């Protein structure tokens, strides 16, 4: 099939700021591209339509640019209502396939993120499932990097995130990762570790747990 | 482009428009335009139907518009049947409301349509023979 | 012109799902439009399954699930269904219906969308919430700020608020959104950061409600003593 | 500077004019002979159009006649296939019916023995019907004979159809088109804001009623009078009502039908012995219903004269049998109740249910034409019919002493009125493809 490209993922922008995403395709597509713009809760909108025309009903801020297998969408004036995802999606030929999208939020100072870790009560080991979670808080900007550790070696897999949204407030973060395990791997083990990785930490913050301690 | 859908005005939609948007609307009108007892009343509908737009295309084929829908004709349009501005007749008068104005001079111009095109067609006839 | 999703928002797995969406046809338009199904999951970017036309129906499926999807389509009284067999997992998804089609009276693309509807595939049922206290560790006691919380796990179905300390305490209470496990049921946290110095000597008790099955809980949540 | 005249074709240009009107339908033996109809359009276009006030009345369109043309045509088609009951006019010794009859029903019912002919003509058989009292007439035990004897023969209702009438789109041929009024609070006769172009008629239900539409379209969002002239006292009024109530008739007789032959092939279906017990066929209705209609209707009624008159509800006039009760088909059988319970209200300014009994009669001459009579052979069983009324035929009386106690009684002879309130949202037009409109082209001269 056709595979779509999309960047940035997540950026930091102010109100009034002069800010770019890039698309690219695996093949040629020319000119029939479209930009989508989603909210939380609501269904995407049509900004701009093959690549350099303006859909009615859409601020004339919002701009595109490119041809074959590049894709650039500029706004001119960034305003607070443009904080969404932005998605980019080829109609060429079959299969209709969107990019990996691009949430834009408000740009602030940079603050480290508070990681802590929470150990599973005796309840919940009884229960039959245990949950590990690594919580951060007071983080910016949007992406960061967090990784599960067992017996300290690097593990993936029955990990689950939740992310809430940005606060109106103080403009920061807030983020949630949970191993989910059942009571016989959490007791086959012992050293259980969650490492959160950020652009305002200076060394990795590596937060380890011990089932006899 | 290959999921693009196409939707045309319908037919009879631009009746209510004016001049100008009205005029983008003749070919849906053009191609929309076409026991014994029920059968003949049937027929006799069917043909009348026929012999009516065969009598129309003839009216047009008597002129200079054997075929194409929008068609000028060298005989200047005189101000006796409609003293109007061409800005205001295009763009604040439907076809309706046209039509009634001056639904008394019809015949008067398609005898002139009809006597300028057979000069017409004399007039080319002896450019021919130079 | 608007579209309007309609069907079972709670699915058992392995059936076949079916979803209809009713149209709303311009007025004073005749022509073709096309009809699609774009299904977009939590946290992740959307996914067209397929489309099809108004006038010829010509179906147009995706080679990752031609298997499964089918779309259908009626003009005696004007609707589309969807139909989905073998539902999984990762089926849970808010799913669109889309009508493409460009007015060439108006030179438009009239991009609609419309608003979703939440389809969710899992076996379980209504029941109560299961509630867990996430207390700090004894060796964080040494930070100026420790964060407390309360873990909802096995519950089903939707929406559950968490309070602390009757709805007083709201600075620095983050409530996450719910993920749906690999078991079928719901899951989130809600955490509070709060000064080491008020631990010991200020009750914290978290509060559950959970309106579809009516129930309340209470937990009081405090460092595990040594 | 100057114009030229330029001729355009395709203009939408609309004429009033008359043309043929075909039939069509979902083509699901049929009734009324729906074959002839061609297969309707399962998907109908219906094209709204802005900024138009065409002007539509009713009383004047040829759709009505058309109708009432096709109606007879068709009854005729399907009457004439159906077995001449012409040798019947005998002299039939006819006896009252006793067994366990109510006072009430007393006297209608007649037991006639008659000789009639067989397959082979050199003989003859002595039988037995019953025939009630509004199809025989005594001649001077006691000797009676058909009410159609002196009048022409008519044939009889084939059993292998029915009268179920099954809706029917009305589609105009190419060169014209059909605009229908969508607005709610259409007046009788004026223009109308928004009219819609639309392929054909929807289904429409041919109904046979004379002082009560019923089956028909309910109204939009609340009651309205319709007339040519409401200050007319000999013009008709419609009244169409959007809530409808329901009436249940019945025929308690359990009557058997039996199978005569009366010739090579010919079967003559009588009424024979009734088992059970015997009853008056009647219809009830809702009293609240009925009296919230009523009220509704009244209501209406008041904004066309003054706020301080007085309106009175009389029964039918008089005349024929034909409009001075309601006649109606259900099952085959066709019912004539004595609507006087109904209008029998007055309104002055600022266990429940009535029941009006009905009568039964075979000899029926639907469409008020002399001669050409139907007979409608005996259904076997008891008749149950349920139905919803969708509107009145009312009719103002004559005098209006000091504007005064306004009687209204119900009425209408012509059936053209029982599609006036039908057909009057729609109207047909002749398109006219012929436009001149003027611009400053010249063309290419040679
Ligand atoms: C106004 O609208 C109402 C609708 O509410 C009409 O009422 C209908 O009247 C017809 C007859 O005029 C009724 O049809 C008869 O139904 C009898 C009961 O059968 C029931 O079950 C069968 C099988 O499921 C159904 O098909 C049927 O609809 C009933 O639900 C039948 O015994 C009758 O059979 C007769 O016709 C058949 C051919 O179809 C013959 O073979 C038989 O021998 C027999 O002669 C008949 O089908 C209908 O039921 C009524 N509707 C309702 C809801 O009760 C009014 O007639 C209509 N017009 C007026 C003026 O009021
Ligand atoms: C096109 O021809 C028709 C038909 O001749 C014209 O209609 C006619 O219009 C005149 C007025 O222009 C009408 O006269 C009216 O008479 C009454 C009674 O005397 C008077 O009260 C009115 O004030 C008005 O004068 C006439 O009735 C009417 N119809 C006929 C059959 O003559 C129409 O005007 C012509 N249109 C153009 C643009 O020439
Ligand atoms: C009916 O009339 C309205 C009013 O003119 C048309 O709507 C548009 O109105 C704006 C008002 O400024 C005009 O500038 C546009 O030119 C109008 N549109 C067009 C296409 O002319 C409306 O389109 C008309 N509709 C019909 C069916 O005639
Ligand atoms: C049916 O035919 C019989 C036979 O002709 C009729 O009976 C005759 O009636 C007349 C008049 O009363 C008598 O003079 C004859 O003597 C009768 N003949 C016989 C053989 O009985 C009878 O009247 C006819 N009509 C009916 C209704 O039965
Ligand atoms: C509707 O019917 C009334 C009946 O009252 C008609 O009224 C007549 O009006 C003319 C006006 O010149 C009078 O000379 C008559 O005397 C009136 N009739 C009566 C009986 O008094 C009215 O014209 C009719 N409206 C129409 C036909 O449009
Ligand atoms: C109508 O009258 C006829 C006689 O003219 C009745 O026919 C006979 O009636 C007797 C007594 O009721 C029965 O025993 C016979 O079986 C009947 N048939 C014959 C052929 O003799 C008939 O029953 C009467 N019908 C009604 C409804 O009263
Ligand atoms: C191909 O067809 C679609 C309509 O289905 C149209 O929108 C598109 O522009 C066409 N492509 C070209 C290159 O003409
Ligand atoms: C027609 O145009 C002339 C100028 O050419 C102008 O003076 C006049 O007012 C116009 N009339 C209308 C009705 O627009
Ligand atoms: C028979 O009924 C008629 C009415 O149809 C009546 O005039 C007559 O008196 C009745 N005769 C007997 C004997 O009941
Ligand atoms: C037929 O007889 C009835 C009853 O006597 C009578 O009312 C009617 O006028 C007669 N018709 C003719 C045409 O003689
Ligand atoms: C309906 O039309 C008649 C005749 O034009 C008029 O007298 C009456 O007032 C109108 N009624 C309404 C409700 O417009
Ligand atoms: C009418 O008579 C028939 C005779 O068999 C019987 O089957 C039927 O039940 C009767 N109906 C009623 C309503 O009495
Ligand atoms: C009509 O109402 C009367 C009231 O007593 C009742 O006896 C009769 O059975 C009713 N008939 C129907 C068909 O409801
Ligand atoms: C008529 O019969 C139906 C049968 O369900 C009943 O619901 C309705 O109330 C009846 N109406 C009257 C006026 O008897
Ligand atoms: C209709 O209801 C009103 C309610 O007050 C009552 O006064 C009136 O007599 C009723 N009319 C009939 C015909 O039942
Ligand atoms: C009659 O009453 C209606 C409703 O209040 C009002 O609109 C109308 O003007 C009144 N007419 C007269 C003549 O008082
Ligand atoms: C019904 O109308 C007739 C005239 O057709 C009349 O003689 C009779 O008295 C009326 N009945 C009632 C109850 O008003
Ligand atoms: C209806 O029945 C009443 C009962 O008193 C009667 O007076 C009236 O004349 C009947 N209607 C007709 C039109 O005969
Ligand atoms: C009409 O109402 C009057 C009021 O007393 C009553 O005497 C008469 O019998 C009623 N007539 C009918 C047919 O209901
Ligand atoms: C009568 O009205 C009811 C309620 O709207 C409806 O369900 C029923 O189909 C109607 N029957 C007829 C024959 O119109």
């Amino acid at each position: 099939d056709i595979q779509m490209t999309q960047s940035p993922s997540s950026l930091s922008a102010s109100v009034g700021d002069r800010v770019t995403v890039t698309c690219r395709a695996s093949l040629d597509i020319n000119k029939d591209l479209n930009w989508y713009q989603q909210k939380p809760g609501k269904a995407p909108a049509l900004l701009i339509y093959a690549a350099s025309t303006l859909q009615t009903g859409v601020s004339s801020r919002f701009s595109g640019s490119g041809s074959g297998t590049q894709f650039t969408l500029t706004i001119s004036s960034l305003q607070p209502e443009d904080f969404a995802t932005y998605y980019c999606l080829q109609d060429y030929s079959f299969p209709l396939t969107f990019g990996g999208g691009t949430k834009i939020d408000l740009k602030r100072t940079v603050a480290a993120p508070s990681v802590f870790i929470f150990p599973p009560s005796e309840d919940q080991v009884k229960s039959g499932t245990v949950s590990v979670v690594c919580l951060l808080n007071n983080f910016y900007p949007r992406e960061a990097s967090v990784k599960w550790k067992v017996d300290g070696a690097l593990k993936t897999g029955n990990s689950q995130e939740s992310v809430t949204e940005q606060d109106s407030k103080d403009n920061t973060y807030s983020l949630s990762s949970t191993l989910t395990l059942s009571s016989t791997e959490y007791q086959s083990h012992k050293v259980y570790a969650c490492e959160v990785t950020h652009q305002g930490l200076s060394s990795p913050v590596t937060k380890s747990f011990n089932r006899a301690a | 482009a290959v999921g693009i859908g196409a939707v045309f005005l319908g037919f009879l939609g631009a009746a209510g428009s004016t001049m100008g948007a009205a005029s983008m609307t003749l070919t849906v009108q053009a191609r929309n335009l076409l026991l014994t007892v029920w059968g003949i009343k049937q027929l006799q509908a069917r043909v009348l139907a026929v012999e009516r737009y065969l009598r129309d295309q003839q009216l047009l084929g008597i002129w200079g518009c054997s075929g194409k829908l929008i068609c000028c004709t060298n005989v200047p349009w005189n101000s006796s049947w409609s003293n109007r501005n061409l800005s205001e007749i295009w763009d604040n008068m439907t076809w309706l409301q046209w039509d009634k104005e001056i639904s008394n001079y019809t015949q008067i111009i398609y005898g002139l349509l009809e006597e300028s095109q057979n000069q017409q067609e004399k007039n080319e006839q002896d450019l021919l023979a130079l | 012109v608007q579209l309007q999703e309609s069907g079972p928002g709670v699915v058992k797995p392995s059936e076949t799902l079916s979803l209809t969406c009713e149209v709303s046809l311009h007025a004073s338009r005749v022509g073709s439009y096309y009809w699609s199904w774009i299904r977009q999951s939590q946290g992740q970017r959307p996914e067209w399954m397929g489309g099809l036309y108004s006038d010829t129906g010509n179906t147009d499926y995706n080679p990752s699930l031609k298997s499964r999807v089918s779309l259908s389509r009626d003009m005696s009284k004007k609707q589309f269904f969807l139909n989905l067999r073998s539902v999984t997992a990762t089926d849970t998804a808010v799913y669109f219906c889309v009508s493409r089609y460009v007015d060439h009276w108006t030179n438009r693309r009239f991009d609609v969308w419309g608003p979703g509807a939440q389809v969710t595939v899992t076996s379980a049922s209504t029941k109560g919430p299961s509630v867990f206290p996430l207390a700090p560790s004894s060796r964080s006691t040494s930070e100026s700020t420790a964060a407390l919380g309360c873990l909802v796990k096995d519950y089903f179905p939707e929406p559950v608020t968490v309070s602390w300390n009757s709805g007083s305490l709201t600075s620095g209470v983050h409530t996450f959104p719910a993920v749906l496990q690999s078991s079928g049921l719901y899951s989130l946290s809600s955490v509070v950061t709060v000064p080491s110095s008020s631990l010991g000597t200020q009750t914290y008790v978290c509060n559950v409600n959970h309106k579809p099955s009516n129930t309340k809980v209470d937990k009081r949540v405090e460092i595990k003593t040594c | 500077e100057n114009l030229w005249v330029t001729v355009y074709y395709g203009v939408p240009v609309w004429k009033d004019a008359e043309t043929t009107l075909f039939c069509a339908s979902d083509a699901k033996h049929n009734v009324w002979a729906t074959h002839a109809c061609v297969p309707t359009d399962p998907n109908p276009q219906e094209i709204h159009l802005e900024n138009v006030t065409e002007e539509f009345n009713m009383w004047k369109n040829n759709m009505v006649e058309q109708m009432h043309t096709d109606i007879i045509s068709l009854w005729d088609q399907s009457l004439k296939p159906c077995v001449k009951l012409t040798p019947l006019c005998v002299t039939l010794q006819c006896t009252n019916v006793t067994n366990n009859i109510t006072d009430d029903m007393r006297g209608e019912l007649k037991n006639c023995s008659f000789n009639m002919t067989t397959e082979l003509r050199d003989k003859k058989q002595k039988v037995y019907s019953l025939f009630y009292r509004l199809d025989v007439v005594q001649i001077n035990n006691k000797e009676y004979r058909l009410i159609n004897c002196n009048t022409s023969a008519c044939t009889q209702a084939c059993p292998k159809v029915s009268f179920e009438p099954i809706p029917i789109h009305y589609c105009a041929p190419a060169g014209f088109a059909i605009l229908k009024c969508k607005d709610k609070k259409f007046n009788g006769t004026g223009p109308c804001p928004s009219v819609s172009t639309v392929q054909c008629t929807h289904g429409i239900k041919p109904v046979v009623s004379t002082q009560l539409l019923l089956n028909g379209s309910l109204a939009e969002e609340e009651v309205m009078i319709r007339s040519e002239n409401i200050t007319n006292n000999a013009k008709n009024i419609l009244v169409q009502f959007n809530t409808p109530v329901q009436i249940n008739c019945t025929r308690p007789n359990n009557n058997t039908r039996k199978s005569i032959r009366i010739g090579p092939g010919q079967a003559f279906y009588a009424t024979g012995d009734i088992i059970g017990d015997i009853r008056q066929a009647h219809c009830n209705v809702s009293k609240a219903t009925w009296n919230e209609t009523l009220g509704k209707v009244v209501k209406q009624l008041r904004k066309h004269f003054g706020n301080n008159t007085i309106i009175r509800f009389a029964n039918s006039s008089g005349g024929d049998l034909e409009v001075t009760t309601h006649s109606f088909n259900c099952g085959g059988e066709f019912f004539y109740c004595n609507t006087s319970g109904l209008f029998n209200s007055t309104w002055i300014s600022n266990n429940d249910s009535i029941t009006l009994p009905c009568r039964i009669k075979q000899i029926i001459n639907m469409w008020q034409r002399i001669g050409q009579c139907m007979y409608a052979p005996p259904i076997q069983g008891v008749i149950r019919c349920v139905s919803n009324i969708t509107g009145l035929i009312l009719t103002r009386d004559g005098g209006s002493t000091n504007s005064t106690t306004e009687t209204f009684r119900p009425g209408g002879g012509d059936m053209r009125d029982n599609w006036r309130s039908e057909l009057y949202k729609y109207k047909v037009v002749k398109i006219e493809p012929l436009g001149v409109a003027p611009t400053r082209c010249k063309r290419r001269v040679v």
